């Protein structure tokens, strides 16, 4: 909400993401093949050449995904808060209908034949 | 025995006696004979031996009862959790209704074959509940498609509900 913010205040009411997130897992396996990518384009041995900076992209992609997924999160929240808000404030426009059972609606039969 | 008599019936079996009026040897006699002590006696005792081992490890299975659920009829509108049950419900009386028929079938074949030349008047009976349980069969699932379900089925009977008022309306 609040102008040029990437994480209002009111985003900490919300859970953060764990650190055992399936996306963060994901952003982090992105970071490790980015790392093999940087050994293989200077013809270094993929898996094995310079774990440090091995390390740093795996790391550095969790680190910002965790921030982007913060975020997501937040935005969505704010999304169905949004949206719940505007239908209690219109009641008129979302009525509540009433539910009738097959019993009693008409359904047109098309044989298949 | 087995299987119920009720369900699967077998009017009551009525061989004559032998009677022969030849001298000569009958070979399907001795046959007979032969194929008991040669055949069915060890073939008895090698069963008689298996079912001696069946009684010391004795153990049971069941038939699963599947209690009653609301139909389709009771569902409202586009509620899937009650929709789902009832169209499940459904697919188990639907799979049900083809062994039934299937049964009615086997009682027709069962006589057509035992009644011989005289099957045409002696299965009568037969084939009349055939023909009715067939009816009633086409009329709850036949058409619908491949794409068949308890709302298909539903419109198919409220189609034939209706007919059947039109024409009550006529007389
Ligand atoms: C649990 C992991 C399951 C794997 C999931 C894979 C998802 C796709 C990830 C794409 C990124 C792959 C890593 C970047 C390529 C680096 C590997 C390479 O370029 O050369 C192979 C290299 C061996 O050759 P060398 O250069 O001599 O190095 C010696 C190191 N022992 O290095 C090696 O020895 C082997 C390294 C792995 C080889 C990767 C081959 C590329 C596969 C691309 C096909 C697309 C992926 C499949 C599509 C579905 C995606 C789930
Ligand atoms: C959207 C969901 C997915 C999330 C996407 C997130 C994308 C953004 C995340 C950042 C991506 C870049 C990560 C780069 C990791 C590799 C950095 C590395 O290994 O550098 C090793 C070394 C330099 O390390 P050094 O700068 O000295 O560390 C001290 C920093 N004060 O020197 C080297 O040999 C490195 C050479 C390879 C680097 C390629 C050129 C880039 C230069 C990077 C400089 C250092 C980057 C430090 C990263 C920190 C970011 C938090
Ligand atoms: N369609 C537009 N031009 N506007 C628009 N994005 N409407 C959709 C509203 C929306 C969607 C996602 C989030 I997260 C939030 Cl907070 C609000």
């Amino acid at each position: 909400r609040a102008t040029f913010q990437f994480l209002p205040d009111e985003a900490r009411s919300l859970p953060p993401p764990k650190l055992t997130d399936p996306r963060l897992a994901f952003v982090g396996f992105l970071g490790y093949c980015s790392g093999l990518i940087d050994n293989a384009i200077r013809r270094r041995p993929v898996l094995l050449a310079g774990l440090h900076r091995q390390l740093l992209y795996i790391t550095s992609f969790v680190f910002v995904g965790y921030y982007l997924l913060k975020r997501q999160d937040y935005m969505y929240a704010v999304r169905d808060h949004d949206m719940f808000s505007y239908i209690k404030s219109h009641p008129e426009d979302f009525p509540e209908k009433d539910k009738k059972t097959y019993g009693e609606v008409f359904e047109e039969f098309h044989p298949v034949r | 025995d087995s299987w119920d008599k009720d369900v699967y019936p077998e009017p009551p079996r009525r061989t004559p006696a032998p009677s022969p009026q030849t001298s000569l040897p009958n070979p399907i006699t001795y046959l007979t004979k032969a194929f008991d002590l040669l055949v069915d006696r060890p073939v008895t005792l090698v069963r008689e031996f298996i079912e001696r081992q069946h009684a010391k490890n004795k153990y049971y299975y069941y038939h699963r009862e599947f209690r009653r659920v609301p139909d389709i009829t009771e569902c409202q509108e586009k509620d899937v959790l009650c929709m789902f049950e009832a169209e499940m419900q459904w697919r188990r009386d639907y799979k049900v209704d083809q062994e039934i028929v299937n049964i009615i079938q086997e009682r027709l074949k069962a006589c057509q074959q035992r009644e011989g030349e005289s099957h045409r008047q002696n299965c009568a009976k037969e084939l009349e509940q055939f023909t009715q349980v067939v009816k009633a069969y086409q009329d709850r699932y036949h058409d619908l498609g491949a794409h068949y379900s308890a709302r298909k089925c539903l419109a198919k009977q409220k189609q034939r509900m209706l007919a059947e008022r039109k024409a009550a309306k006529e007389a």
